[PDB]
C-alpha cells in the first residue's frame, strides 16, 4: 500500500 | 486522502484470464477465419476502441456471436486476446505485421505504437 | 520472449470503472440493507474470495441480484467496490472497523491486512 | 514496453  | 494498492490491477487482470482459461462467465464467441475465441464483453472492451464501439451499440451489445473482417489472421487475434488478458504481447519477426494490422483494426493504439518502433528499427 | 505494456493492467481497471460509472454490461446487483450497488460479476469475482464462490456456483452464477448479510454496512461495501474498480481505498477513522468487517466478509485479504495494521497503529 |  502506498500514498497515490 | 486514499490509499492505493499496487498490485490490485494486475491480481484483478490475473483472475480474469484464470476466468477465461476456464471459461468462466465468458460471454461472446469472437470468431477470426473459421477460428473461435470465447472471452468476456467488458475486457474486450476495456481493451479495443473496435470491441468498445461494438458493445456499445444498442443492437450489438445482446450479440453473442461477433464474425470479425476475413482479412483478420487469427494468430494475430490470438496474440492480442492474450495481451489483453495479461499485459504481455508476444512480438515476432515472423508474426508482426500481423499483429500490427490487427491492432490497428481493433484499435489497440499502444500496441500499434510499439509494432510501428520495432518495423522502424528493423528498416 | 514477450514485451509487456507497464501501465496496461490499471488503464483495464480505469476503463472497467468508466464502463461501471455509466451503467454499461453490469449483470448484477448488490443488495446491502435495502442500499443496492450494480457491478460486473467477472470484476466482484477477480477482487473477493466470497464473489468468487458465488458466481462459480451452477445455481447463483445465473442470479442477476445478490443479497449480502443484514449485518453488512452499505457504506463499507460502497468503500470496497470502489476499491475494487480504483486500487484506492478510502479508510478513515470514522469507516475502518465496518470497512475490516465488509472485507473479512468478502474475502479481500489485502484490505483486511491493512485494516489490521492501522488498528494497530491506533492502540 | 518493458522485458518482463
Ligand atoms: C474512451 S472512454 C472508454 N470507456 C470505457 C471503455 Cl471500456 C473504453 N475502451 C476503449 C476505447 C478506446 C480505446 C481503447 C479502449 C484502447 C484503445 O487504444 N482505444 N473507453
Ligand atoms: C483462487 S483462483 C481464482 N480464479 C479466478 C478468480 Cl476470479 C479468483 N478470485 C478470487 C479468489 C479468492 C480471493 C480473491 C479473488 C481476492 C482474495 O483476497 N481472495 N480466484
Ligand atoms: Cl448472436
Ligand atoms: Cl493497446
Ligand atoms: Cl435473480
Ligand atoms: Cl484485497
Amino acid at each position: 500500500w502506498v500514498i497515490p | 486522502s486514499c490509499i492505493q494498492f499496487t498490485r490490485h490491477a494486475s491480481d484483478v487482470l490475473l483472475n480474469l484470464n484464470r476466468l477465461r482459461s476456464r471459461d468462466i462467465l465468458t460471454d461472446v464467441v469472437i470468431v477470426v477465419s473459421r477460428e473461435q475465441f470465447r472471452a468476456h464483453k467488458t475486457v474486450l472492451m476495456a481493451c479495443s476502441g473496435l470491441f468498445y464501439s461494438i458493445f456499445t451499440d444498442q443492437l450489438k451489445c445482446n450479440l453473442s456471436v461477433i464474425n470479425l473482417d476475413p482479412e483478420i489472421n487469427p494468430e494475430g487475434f490470438c496474440i492480442l486476446l492474450d495481451f489483453m488478458y495479461t499485459s504481455r504481447l508476444n512480438l515476432r519477426e515472423g508474426n508482426i505485421m500481423a499483429v500490427m494490422a490487427t491492432a490497428m483494426y481493433l484499435q489497440m493504439e499502444h500496441v500499434v505504437d510499439t509494432c510501428r518502433k520495432f518495423i522502424k528499427a528493423s528498416e
